[PDB]
């Protein structure tokens, strides 16, 4: 039994990442440019209020340096917190990515790559363990919510967030499956 | 609004940790001023070097650059006090430089024909190794005579083989890059070459 290299598990989870990434891009523009479109545009980002994602109240790096300041195991976290976090969200969202002319959109019925993204990463995560505590940033699962009536506002105001989150998430593997998986990089 | 006066065309960051935006007098007519104010959290700011950047543009250095934070900017050009308003997201907002040393090499099989055979490498701006990014090449060849290019997609893959290649012609050839949500970069310069016989 030939135990699977990391190659293929990081190198698995970057697509995933990916696909996540672009859902939410595509979307978005598909959706800012028709519901929400012109001087009213950033009404999500109103005032503080609106404008602040849920998703947030995980500290999260903000720059090269103290992203390239987090431990592989660090920055694994963040991604997982991020996953679960936004999956509650995203199920008022279905309406958005199903009438959705961005393909993979309906099919991919985003709750299952949310969940599927949700192993690979543990996993990941696990074997860069061998035991040591697992100390640094976060402590507990900083696991959130917004709420649950400006409707359209708020769908709105989501694909905002997720779009965001699904860049925090992919920017972070790569760095890990760099600086990990000795190779396939540069 | 209908009119509007000076429009900003564009930002673009050569790393994804600086950028530099342009903006532009649409106008037919040191009467300029750039403010922005960071996603949410209102305080207005003011345009931090218009130095580094050419005129008629703001260069964002080290702390003034932000991951993941929408920035609202609009230029307060006034001699006439007009403006105009706009949103970056530093992140899609990535331009890099072209590869670099085109080397081309004609190849020859056993009994089959000459393929080509290209090598390059990426611009020196960005640093891979502790991998901030994710390049995505592209090349382009077209024979000395022709019309329209040929377009394959090398992928992240720095090398790269193009089989069915004619004693006959001369040929040309550039390659390219982008980062993974960013723009494609300029086309590097054509290396010409000449299939064997
Ligand atoms: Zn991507």
């Amino acid at each position: 039994f030939p135990t699977i290299p990391l190659s293929r598990l990081f190198d698995n989870a970057m697509l995933r990442a990916h696909r996540l990434h672009q859902l939410a891009f595509d979307t978005y523009q598909e959706f800012e440019e028709a519901y929400i479109p012109k001087e009213q545009k950033y009404s999500f980002l109103q005032n503080p209020q609106t404008s602040l994602c849920f998703s947030e109240s995980i500290p999260t790096p903000s720059n090269r340096e103290e992203t390239q300041q987090k431990s592989n195991l660090e920055l694994l976290r963040i991604s997982l917190l991020l996953i679960q976090s936004w999956l509650e969200p995203v199920q008022f969202l279905r309406s958005v990515f199903a009438n959705s002319l961005v393909y993979g959109a309906s099919d991919s019925n985003v709750y299952d790559l949310l969940k599927d993204l949700e192993e690979r990463i543990q996993t990941l995560m696990g074997r860069l363990e061998d035991g040591s505590p697992r100390t640094g940033q976060i402590f507990k699962q900083t696991y959130s919510k917004f709420d649950t009536d400006d409707a359209l506002l708020k769908n709105y105001g989501l694909l905002y967030c997720f779009r965001k989150d699904m860049d925090k998430v992919e920017t972070f593997l790569r760095i890990v499956q760099c600086r990990s998986v000795e190779g396939s990089c540069g | 609004l209908p009119p509007g006066k000076p429009e900003i065309f564009k930002c673009r960051s050569p790393n994804k940790e600086t950028f530099t935006c342009w903006w532009r007098p649409g106008t037919d007519g040191t009467n300029y001023s750039l403010t922005y104010h960071r996603e949410g959290e209102t305080l207005m700011h003011e345009c931090p070097d218009y130095i580094t950047g050419g005129p008629n543009s703001c260069h964002f250095g080290k702390q003034y650059t932000s991951m993941w934070r929408t920035y609202i900017m609009m230029v307060n050009a006034t001699n006439s006090s007009f403006s105009d308003e706009l949103y970056v997201d530093v992140t899609y907002i990535v331009q890099p430089d072209p590869p670099l040393e085109l080397a081309v090499e004609v190849k020859q099989p056993e009994d089959r024909k000459p393929y080509l055979w290209i090598k390059w490498s990426p611009p020196t701006l960005i640093d891979l190794k502790t991998g901030w990014f994710t390049l995505l090449y592209e090349i382009r060849l077209k024979p000395e005579k022709a019309a329209e290019w040929e377009i394959h997609f090398a992928g992240q893959q720095t090398e790269f083989k193009i089989l069915s290649l004619h004693p006959g012609q001369k040929y040309l050839v550039q390659v390219r890059c982008k980062p993974d949500h960013g723009y494609w970069s300029a086309w590097s310069p054509a290396t010409f070459i000449q299939i064997p016989s």
